[PDB]
């Protein structure tokens, strides 16, 4: 086999600031009747197919933007990326094709951008669900960088069923937003009246709180 | 156009077999070698084996992985590629992507398929629930709960609203998955204007449209 490694597994970097990263094979992916390295990089944007980028090492392939630039040879390869953009959030992938075909593992490439707070919105059980015997209570802590952040929810004033979820990065505007889930029975929600999504976050030594009361409803 | 459209992806159990299709066109499909590459969900891209073109006689070749369970094939009448899969396991769930690949100069795979999703577990299909998520500008929601194999698509307004969207990856509780989709609009659009969330789920052919109402 040729073994295909990247480096480095995953950072982040500014808009406007250069990207490096790198591919190294365990053979040399240079043919020498086609003087040409067998070394493709591929672009996979969050949820999307993977995306031809530079083929043969350095050949840039039509549509892809000047700022990325494949360059080396033998067993070494870099992918570099000028002038970053939001929009370059992605894991790149480099393959070789000497010998059939293997990808490296991947650099995740994320981008940093300056604090944000989240934006937070609660809601409650729907009377279709309620019907069925039970509650969920949902609350979003929408476009916050950077990631890190702490959850917490308070029924009837105490801390308490979760299912925490945060999305990728955004391609726009480089933040991240994320969903917690708490679900109980009808008849335990039914006990209480005040539900209570608590949000801290750097961005502010207050947690953001968002409540609603049952009997409100 | 180039298009590249797999299917056939969904739930089967251990041990059983599958049979993905990718169909092909807006190029000469016979001049073009054509590869499979699988993707276990949030894992790297792995290359499956591909069949070769017609001036070298369609012949194919497989990773050391899967070589002797999967076989490849193709229909060169209708530009259809076919993966066989056989005694299928756990570490056979992923996306699976046909590629176009070699045409005896260029070294790069040009096209990628949107991916088919296999599932390789003993759980049975469950169809999903779906809740509704009502309160400058505001937030609204949908709730996508309970529901197996992946996956489920979340548009708004049948794709219309698409920015300001949040739609949260499934998470797997008690063998059941989870997922909630988020759309923000400006608070005069609402209720004035209806928002409502279209939600698919592929295994038991679930078409819901959930309007948000105030
Ligand atoms: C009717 C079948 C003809 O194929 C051959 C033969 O053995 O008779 C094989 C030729 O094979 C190559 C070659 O230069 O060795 C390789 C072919 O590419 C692949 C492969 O199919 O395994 C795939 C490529 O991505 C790359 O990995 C290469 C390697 O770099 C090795 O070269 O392998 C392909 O490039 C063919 C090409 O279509 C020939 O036109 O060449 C070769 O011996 C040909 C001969 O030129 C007559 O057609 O016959
Ligand atoms: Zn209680
Ligand atoms: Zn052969």
């Amino acid at each position: 086999d040729i073994v295909m490694s990247q480096s480095p597994s995953s950072l982040a970097v500014s808009a406007g600031e250069k990207v490096t990263m790198s591919c190294k094979s365990s053979q040399s992916l240079l043919n020498s009747r086609t003087r040409k390295n067998y070394l493709a990089w591929y672009q996979q944007k969050p949820g999307q197919s993977p995306k031809l980028l530079i083929y043969w090492a350095s050949t840039r392939e039509s549509g892809v933007p000047d700022r990325f630039t494949g360059s080396g040879s033998g067993t070494d390869f870099t992918l570099t990326i000028t002038s970053v953009q939001a929009e370059d959030l992605a894991v790149y992938y480099c393959k070789q094709s000497y010998n059939l075909r293997t990808f490296g593992g991947g650099t995740k490439l994320e981008i940093k951008r300056a604090d944000a707070a989240p934006t937070v919105s609660i809601f409650p059980p729907s009377s279709e669900q309620l019907t069925s015997g039970g509650a969920s209570v949902v609350c979003f802590l929408n476009n916050f960088y950077p990631k890190d952040i702490n959850v917490k929810w308070k029924i009837d004033g105490s801390e308490r069923g979760v299912l925490n979820s945060w999305t990728d990065q955004d391609s726009k505007d480089s933040t991240y937003s994320m969903s917690s889930t708490l679900t109980l029975t009808k008849d335990e929600y039914e006990r209480h009246n005040s539900y209570t999504c608590e949000a801290t976050h750097k961005t502010s030594t207050s947690p953001i709180v968002k409540s609603f009361n049952r009997n409100e409803c | 156009e180039v298009k590249l459209v797999e299917s056939g992806g969904g739930l089967v159990q251990s041990g059983g077999s599958l049979r993905l299709s990718c169909a092909t066109s807006g190029f000469t499909f016979t001049d073009y070698y054509m590869s499979w590459v699988r993707q276990p969900p949030g894992k790297a891209l792995e290359w499956l084996g591909f069949i070769r073109n017609k001036a070298n006689g369609y012949t194919t070749e497989y990773s050391p992985s899967v070589k002797g369970r999967f076989t490849i094939s193709r229909d060169n009448s209708q530009s259809i590629l076919y993966l066989q899969m056989n005694t299928l396991r756990a570490e056979d769930s992923a996306t699976y992507y046909c590629a176009r690949d070699h045409d005896g100069y260029y070294e790069r795979f040009s096209y990628w398929g949107q991916g088919t999703l296999v599932t390789v577990s003993a759980a049975k299909t469950t169809p999903p629930s779906v809740y509704p998520l009502a309160p400058s500008m505001v937030t609204l929601g949908c709730l996508v709960k309970g529901y197996f194999p992946e996956p489920v698509t979340v548009t708004w307004n049948s794709g219309s609203l698409s920015s300001g969207v949040h739609t949260f990856p499934a998470v797997l509780q008690s063998d059941l998955y989870t997922l909630s989709s988020s759309v923000t609009v400006p608070s005069s659009t609402w209720p004035s204007e209806t928002v409502t969330c279209n939600v698919a789920h592929p295994a038991s052919s679930t078409k819901v449209d959930k309007k948000i109402v105030p």
